[PDB]
């Protein structure tokens, strides 16, 4: 398991504000790379990253076309939606798309996505043999036959396969430096010893990249998790990322509770205490 | 490169 | 559904009284993707509100990203109020560098 190109898409149907708001982003990693703001001055495709701006105006408008393109085709899905759900004209909801493909550092893919969520909740994705669709609530199940017959993922797993893999190694092999740069986390634990007879230690884990990352507290051995408290993955901006998981201990048992923490720039799976 | 909604809606 | 935003105002470099900086307010796993972040400085707000992001994780999840340049010092209290559906009042978070 080692890189990939997510692409992230909202459609946001505000009533009355006009049409929704569309957005695209790109990603390799946790890099987001290019952009597609709906509200904007020059409405091109944005390079949010140094690297992929060596792309000609081939590329920018290649794409500018496809987002736009895009953009109609989810005003369609979200004025459906309503249909589908009863729900009246004057409310605000949100389709979200994610597709992209995790290849493997010799080259392969190990998993392609194309995924659908109506607001929050899940709607319809293609599942992991990448040739059928998952149906969360009675919408998406008219959407499965739909797409089933019109063979909807036949067209998708040759993008995830193709241009995606394709294009992949290729943002990748151009801008290696400024990407691939991975950093290990630089943890240990604290001590507050507030009052209450009861003290916590936290574990934080800094100056990590890539941000994806595993941390976690063993009491002489025992795992723990209903007790555990562990901050979101935050970005430290410098490429690099912070994190922390806490874990309340009775004022003198200390030793008894042990940190860890698993990264991929870490040889061995770190371990630590207070 | 992005994926596109090949016009093939919900 | 509707989520509720987990905000966390930490700095980009570890705080030194007069080392110039920035503090991010990176708010996370809030729903709906409508949200309003302001950092205040001293109870009033911080007019360059420098804010980026605008995206989404894995269980959907939204997310985004304030980030004012900014000096600590012993004195100057900041903290990021957030705005969200989720919740019934704007929730303010203030900075503890101590953690």
């Amino acid at each position: 398991m080692s890189h990939s190109l997510r692409y992230f898409v909202t459609a946001v149907s505000r009533p009355g504000f006009g049409e929704p708001r569309y957005m695209e982003v790109g990603y390799v990693d946790n890099t987001e790379f290019v952009r597609f703001d709906s509200d904007a001055e020059n409405p091109r495709y944005e390079p949010r990253a140094r690297w992929i701006e060596q792309e000609g105006p081939e590329y920018w408008e290649r794409e500018t076309r496809r987002a736009n393109g895009n953009e109609q085709s989810f005003r369609v899905d979200l004025r459906t939606a309503l249909r589908y759900y009863n729900q009246s004209a004057g409310g605000s909801h949100t389709l979200q798309w994610m597709a992209g493909c995790d290849v493997e550092s010799d080259g392969r893919l190990l998993r392609g996505y194309w995924q659908f969520a109506y607001d929050g909740c899940d709607y319809i994705a293609l599942n992991e043999d990448l040739k059928t669709w998952t149906a969360a609530d009675m919408a998406a199940q008219i959407t499965r036959r739909k797409w089933e017959q019109a063979g909807a993922a036949e067209r998708d797993r040759a993008y995830l396969e193709g241009e995606c893999v394709e294009w992949l190694r290729r943002y990748l092999k151009n801008g290696n430096a400024t990407l691939l740069a991975t950093d290990p986390p630089k943890a240990h634990v604290t001590h507050h010893r507030r009052p209450e007879g009861d003290v916590t230690l936290r574990c934080w884990a800094l100056g990590f990249y890539p941000a994806e990352i595993t941390l976690t507290w063993q009491l002489n051995g025992e795992e723990l998790t209903q007790e555990m408290e562990l901050v979101e993955t935050r970005p430290a901006g410098d490429g690099t990322f912070q994190k922390w998981a806490s874990v309340v201990v009775p004022l003198g048992k200390q030793q008894k509770y042990t940190c860890h923490v698993e990264h991929e720039g870490l040889p061995e799976p770190l371990t630590l205490r207070w | 490169r992005g994926p596109g909604r090949a016009f093939v809606t919900i | 559904m509707q989520k509720t935003p987990q905000i966390q105002v930490y700095s980009r470099h570890p705080p030194e009284n007069g080392k110039p900086n920035i503090l991010n307010c990176y708010v996370t796993q809030f729903h709906p993707p409508h949200i309003e972040i302001q950092m205040l400085k001293n109870g009033k707000k911080i007019p360059k509100v420098e804010m980026s992001d605008m995206s989404f994780s894995k269980d959907w999840s939204f997310y985004i990203l304030a980030h004012t340049e900014f000096t600590p010092t012993e004195t100057d209290t900041y903290a990021c109020r957030v705005k969200h559906a989720s919740m019934a009042e704007p929730k303010t978070v203030y900075w503890d560098r101590d953690m």
